[PDB]
């Protein structure tokens, strides 16, 4: 019964927080250019102790053949997809709290839940944006985010599973 | 040396004395002086009676003493530094593409299945896949070339699935094709291991003992490469040439690769058989 | 001259994702609409 | 129709299938479009690996 919503919250403010504090640092910790890590925006050193815009996607000596340079490393750029996930996991809770009240039997858990999963799904293709571009060892709230990712995914499981359960009680007492 | 040096008396039969010689050395005609030095500057300066030691037999020395006849034929040998690569264990099996790899297919995997598990809940009697072990397990099941046990009949299941083959056929065929070729060449190719190879490259210096019948070889070959060799190490900076073995030997050893120690076979054989069997 | 093997798979086949793995919503994203779309 | 071509993209991709045919003709069908797979993502996964 309600474990559906304490599985739910938690989830909420698990991967949402995870996310954030994915966002924030420890995305990759190696050696610098000398060791530091970078969260994918600012690099920060051991000099050592100060911090540099590290983010620079494009760097004055290279080639750029053909919508290679540009279109993936722009993509890569911004952090598009992960800011994504950011947005997508807001509607999620903020969608939950609001199916809360103002009943609504059928669409909104379902609505909520789909775009929640699918939230899931923009955080684990950024990932794999991330991964790509950057071509040693990452940072630990990467393995955050990603385990952000996963929680999401039970939580949108027991969603939908609860919505289906919504759906068995009205066609159930429909006869 | 030493036993044999002792067998020789025990067939001739007198008294003798092991001595080592001052400066170390083999024995060289100082040029522009025409005086010999270490052990040839003992014998043939009338200090010294005999001469048992790993001592290189030549003409410029025959020219000056007797020799007897040679008891342990060698010749020039190479030495360099070797990678220890250990032969791994568990990850010998996930060796082909990447761990991270492995992470986002796990990913993927969990992520399709629940995908495919919303295909089979949403839109309300039930189906197979109505359950989400069920649809995990056909996700599992499909990565892996066993079989199918539950086909999904919805258009939207069919085509989620169908991407899902369009991905283990790549990844799964990879996995045996970059694994085939890996377990096919067995053959550790080292970098570089000859002479007229060292005399191809500049990277990894190299140079000989002085004072030795070594340095006196090189000077007076004829041989292009290796009058090329002598070329390089006569002039190389700083100086090729070391004052004592042990110290071509740290000096490979602490060189990190960079540089090569050419010596003769036996002296060469027998570090390769002593600790810590890094050369 | 100055100027004179087992690869290991990493990052090649990524694209196959981030273009592939993306139609994988895209064939729920419609179909759910469609699924709407008979009970509408 | 749409069970026939899922059971085609089924056959020729690595996995198997539930449904068979029977028709004592189509057997044909199905065994000639086998061979046709074999021959091809065989080749194919042969080449992959240089």
């Amino acid at each position: 019964r309600g474990v559906q919503m304490l599985l739910t919250t938690v989830g909420a403010f698990a991967a949402f927080s995870l996310m954030t504090i994915a966002v924030g640092t420890d995305y990759w910790l190696y050696s610098r250019g000398v060791m530091t890590h970078s969260g994918l925006w600012r690099t920060c050193c051991l000099f050592k102790g100060l911090c540099k815009q590290i983010d620079h996607f494009p760097e004055d000596a290279d080639y750029e053949a053909d919508t290679a340079e540009y279109f993936l490393r722009a993509v890569r750029a911004s952090s598009i997809f992960p800011i994504l996930s950011v947005i997508l996991l807001f509607m999620g809770g903020l969608c939950i709290a609001a199916s809360e009240f103002y009943k609504t039997r059928h669409n909104i858990i379902l609505s909520a839940g789909i775009f929640f999963v699918s939230a899931g799904l923009s955080n684990i293709i950024g990932i794999i944006v991330y991964i790509s571009a950057n071509a040693y060892s990452y940072g630990w709230s990467f393995y955050f985010g990603a385990l952000s990712f996963i929680i999401a995914e039970m939580v949108g499981v027991l969603a939908v599973h609860m919505f289906i359960d919504r759906h068995k009680q009205l066609r159930a007492t429909a006869r | 040396c030493v036993d044999l040096a002792a067998e020789i008396a025990k067939h001739c039969g007198f008294k003798y004395k092991l001595t080592i010689v001052g400066d170390g050395k083999y024995g060289a005609r100082d040029a522009d002086t025409k005086i010999w030095n270490g052990m040839v500057g003992e014998l043939v300066y009338g200090k010294a009676d005999i001469a048992i030691a790993p001592l290189t037999i030549t003409l410029v020395r025959e020219e000056v003493i007797d020799f007897s006849k040679p008891f342990m034929s060698l010749g020039i040998s190479i030495m360099i530094k070797k990678p220890q690569k250990s032969k791994p264990g568990v990850f010998s099996f996930l060796d082909p593409l990447a761990y991270e790899i492995w992470m986002c297919i796990v990913f993927a995997y969990i992520g399709v299945s629940v995908v495919l598990f919303l295909v089979s809940r949403f839109s309300p009697e039930s189906t197979n896949e109505f359950g989400i072990f069920n649809s995990l397990w056909f996700s599992l099941g499909a990565f892996m070339r066993q079989g199918c046990d539950i086909s999904p009949r919805s258009l939207s299941g069919r085509i989620v699935g169908g991407v899902w083959w369009f991905f283990t056929l790549i990844i799964i065929s990879s996995y045996t094709a970059n694994l085939a070729a890996f377990l096919t060449v067995e053959r550790m190719v080292s970098p570089i291991e000859s002479a007229e190879d060292l005399s191809k490259q500049t990277e990894i210096a190299y140079g000989t003992l002085d004072s030795g019948s070594t340095k006196e070889f090189f000077r007076r070959s004829k041989i292009a490469v290796f009058d090329k060799m002598w070329t390089y190490m006569r002039s190389a900076e700083p100086s090729v040439f070391v004052r004592t073995t042990a110290e071509g030997v740290a000096r490979v050893r602490k060189s990190k690769g960079k540089y090569a120690y050419l010596l003769e076979s036996t002296m060469n054989e027998y570090i390769e058989q002593r600790k810590p069997c890094d050369t | 001259g100055e100027c004179g093997t087992s690869a290991l798979s990493l990052s090649n086949v990524a694209g196959v994702f981030y273009i592939l793995v993306g139609g994988l919503g895209l064939a729920m994203l419609v179909a759910l609409i469609e699924f709407c779309y008979k009970s509408r």
